[PDB]
């Protein structure tokens, strides 16, 4: 028997697989002007990492006024449900200057990946972007007088980038295997040299669309200088003194434009996620085939999508040029069955009534509201793991209430229910 | 509260004032939800722009709306909040002021016309004043 707080790994206790439509979950939530955004979670052996950026004024045009890089533990409270203590808190010195953080966990700390930019977000203002990358390492449990222990700089002598001009961190946590770290990652290439057959781009069934609409939707426009390929940015522990990030792109299979990802280990095995932020709006997730070249075995789900706008709204599967959508995770919580926690937007092109369920491939086995409708919502992350063998999900959500003097994410904890009726 | 009735976007709205347009004031919290609709169709462009541009009718930006199907129903709803699928930033702020305007001739030759067009002749243009009144 193993107590605590551990990875969602070996044989859980059995979860219930069939449709019902009552409510059988029960999110539980954990601990002026405003607004905390660009959040990051990620939950590994019982411990996790946190970021956010507090703005003074609007979450898109405030001005940032700290940036927070956070490790704790995720414990039993004692009546049984997992709640979160952060233990060690870290924040640089400028914060409008930090952008696209990813955190991977390895045995005593959390090493967190960052882009460093005086121009804004690279993704808006990718020609004028200096490819600059910033890595802090974290311990998980710090000590007292330990030197650099606690807290410490990693300086990146090299960045191997392949046929890429630039490369940076795009998505919130990655994974270790065994002393490599991957964290998830988007490159840079010149559209001029973007190998890609217009052929592939499927405008069968879709008589508006074009030949061309896959290539164009690569970029953030049709004529941006360049397109954005998702990948991993890999990080070798085991070499000697060498800090060198390589990029390993995601295979063409299913190919979208890169958007924020997230690689990780469900019962013993990778994971990937992709957000959907054009044309194919229908969820994309599945197991890794390989890691190295990155290759993703994506699901053919029929039930999850996100909200859009115009041209490419919630449930659009034709190909249109357009650049939009959220980022809503799901974690798999079982490969005998591929069924899946995480939370959508229950909406077709607004940001609002965030619902967590738990799905397969073709049905929602079952879901729950996480407040009103109505309620606004966004970015979603979610992580499972296991409390003394039951699976338990810790969702950190974008939300707030028309009205509310201060914009903040919540953590849900949402244990998956073993019995269906 | 509230959802604010539908905007058509086609000419014959007559909500579309000459010279003037339509004046809304949506506050914070409401849904609104512009429709091109269904079919001689019109074909648009339709752009969020700052005051200068609505006032000399003149765009520079990517779509809200691309109205350029006339088998189908296309439709933009908003809500006057500060998340949003927008990838770009697409922000309503209380007592601020957003230009809602289409600088196309209504033909499938002049979609992508840059200046004039259905904005200073027909006056298909939209003012918000978020928070107001
Ligand atoms: C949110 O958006 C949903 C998706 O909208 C659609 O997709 C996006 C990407 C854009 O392309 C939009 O322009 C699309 O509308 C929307 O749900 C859609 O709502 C449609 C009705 O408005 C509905 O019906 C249309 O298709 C059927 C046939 O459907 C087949 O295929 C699917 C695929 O699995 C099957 O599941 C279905 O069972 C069907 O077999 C048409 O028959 C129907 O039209 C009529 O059919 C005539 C043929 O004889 C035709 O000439 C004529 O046009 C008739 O009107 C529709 O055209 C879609 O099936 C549905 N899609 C999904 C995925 O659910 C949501 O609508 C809800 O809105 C409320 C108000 C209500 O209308 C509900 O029906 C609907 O679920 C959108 N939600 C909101 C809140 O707006
Ligand atoms: C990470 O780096 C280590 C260090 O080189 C790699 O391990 C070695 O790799 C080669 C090829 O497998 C062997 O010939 C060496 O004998 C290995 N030595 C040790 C001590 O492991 C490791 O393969 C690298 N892993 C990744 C994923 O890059
Ligand atoms: C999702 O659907 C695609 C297409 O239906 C599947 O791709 C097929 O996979 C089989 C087995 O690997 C191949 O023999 C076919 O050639 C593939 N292409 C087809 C049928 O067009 C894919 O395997 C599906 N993925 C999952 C997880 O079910
Ligand atoms: C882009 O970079 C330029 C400097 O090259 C800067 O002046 C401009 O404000 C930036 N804009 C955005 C949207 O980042
Ligand atoms: C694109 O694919 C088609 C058929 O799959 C092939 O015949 C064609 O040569 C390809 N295009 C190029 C430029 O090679
Ligand atoms: C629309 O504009 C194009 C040029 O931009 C012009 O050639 C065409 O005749 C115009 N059509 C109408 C109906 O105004």
């Amino acid at each position: 028997i193993s107590q605590g707080v551990s990875d969602l790994v070996g044989l859980p206790n059995q979860i219930c697989l069939q449709k019902t439509t009552s409510t059988i979950l029960k999110p539980r939530l954990i601990s002026e002007g405003v607004c905390i955004t660009d959040p990051l979670l990620a939950v590994d052996n019982g411990f996790f990492a946190y970021s956010h950026l507090e703005k003074i004024g609007s979450c898109t045009r405030g001005i940032a006024k700290q940036r927070i890089i956070g490790v704790g533990e995720v414990l039993d409270r004692g009546d049984k449900v997992p709640s979160m203590f952060m233990t060690n808190v870290w924040t640089p010195p400028n914060p409008s200057t930090i952008h696209h953080c990813s955190s991977t966990y390895h045995e005593d700390f959390y090493y967190t990946l960052c882009a460093v930019s005086h121009v804004g977000d690279p993704i808006l203002n990718s020609t004028s972007w200096t490819e600059s990358l910033s890595l802090i390492r974290l311990a998980v449990r710090p000590k007292s007088d330990s030197g650099d222990y606690n807290q410490k700089y990693i300086a990146i002598t090299k960045v191997e980038r392949g046929k890429y001009d630039k490369v940076m961190p795009y998505g919130p946590s990655g994974i270790k295997q065994g002393d490599t770290l991957y964290f998830p990652a988007v490159g840079f290439l010149p559209r001029t040299e973007f190998q890609y057959n217009d052929s592939n781009c499927p405008i069968i069934h879709c008589k508006y669309s074009k030949a061309e609409n896959c290539r164009l939707s690569m970029g953030v426009n049709s004529k941006s200088h360049y397109i954005l390929r998702s990948g991993l940015l890999k990080y070798n522990l085991s070499l000697g003194g060498d800090i060198i990030l390589q990029f390993i792109e995601i295979a063409d299979n299913r190919l979208t434009i890169g958007s924020p990802s997230k690689i990780y280990n469900s019962l013993g095995q990778p994971v990937f996620y992709q957000a959907s932020y054009s044309w194919d709006t229908m969820i994309k997730l599945g197991d890794v085939d390989t890691v190295d070249p990155l290759r993703v075995q994506w699901r053919n789900n029929s039930v999850i999508s996100r909200p859009g706008q115009s041209q490419c709204p919630r449930f659009n599967v034709c190909p249109e040029v357009c650049w939009e959508g959220t980022y809503n995770d799901a974690f798999l919580i079982d490969r005998l069955n591929w069924v899946s926690a995480g939370v959508y937007l229950n909406s077709n092109q607004t940001a609002e009534n965030p619902v967590f369920a738990v799905f397969k491939d073709n049905e929602i086995l079952y879901q729950v509201p996480l407040a009103e409708d109505d309620t606004n919502a966004q970015k979603t992350i979610t992580d499972c793991f296991l409390l003394e063998n039951v699976i338990w999900c810790i969702s950190l959500v974008e939300i707030y209430d028309t009205g509310d003097s201060v914009i903040r994410p919540k953590l849900f904890a949402v244990k998956i229910p073993a019995q269906c009726s | 509260s509230i959802v604010l009735e539908p905007i058509y976007w086609n000419s014959s709205n007559s909500k579309f004032l000459p010279g003037q347009g339509l004046v809304l004031y949506p506050q914070i919290g409401d849904k609104l939800d512009i429709i091109c609709p269904k079919v001689q169709y019109e074909y648009y462009k339709v752009y969020m722009v700052d005051k200068d541009q609505a006032d000399r009718c003149t765009i520079k930006n990517t779509p809200l709306l691309n109205c350029a199907k006339p088998d189908q129903d296309i439709k933009f709803t908003i809500k006057f909040q500060e998340f949003s699928p927008n990838l770009w930033g697409l922000e309503f702020q209380k007592n601020k002021d957003y230009y809602i305007i289409s600088t196309s001739n209504g033909s499938l030759e002049g979609l992508d016309n840059q200046e004039g067009g259905v904005c200073q002749t027909r006056a298909m243009k939209i003012l918000m004043k978020v928070g107001q009144d």
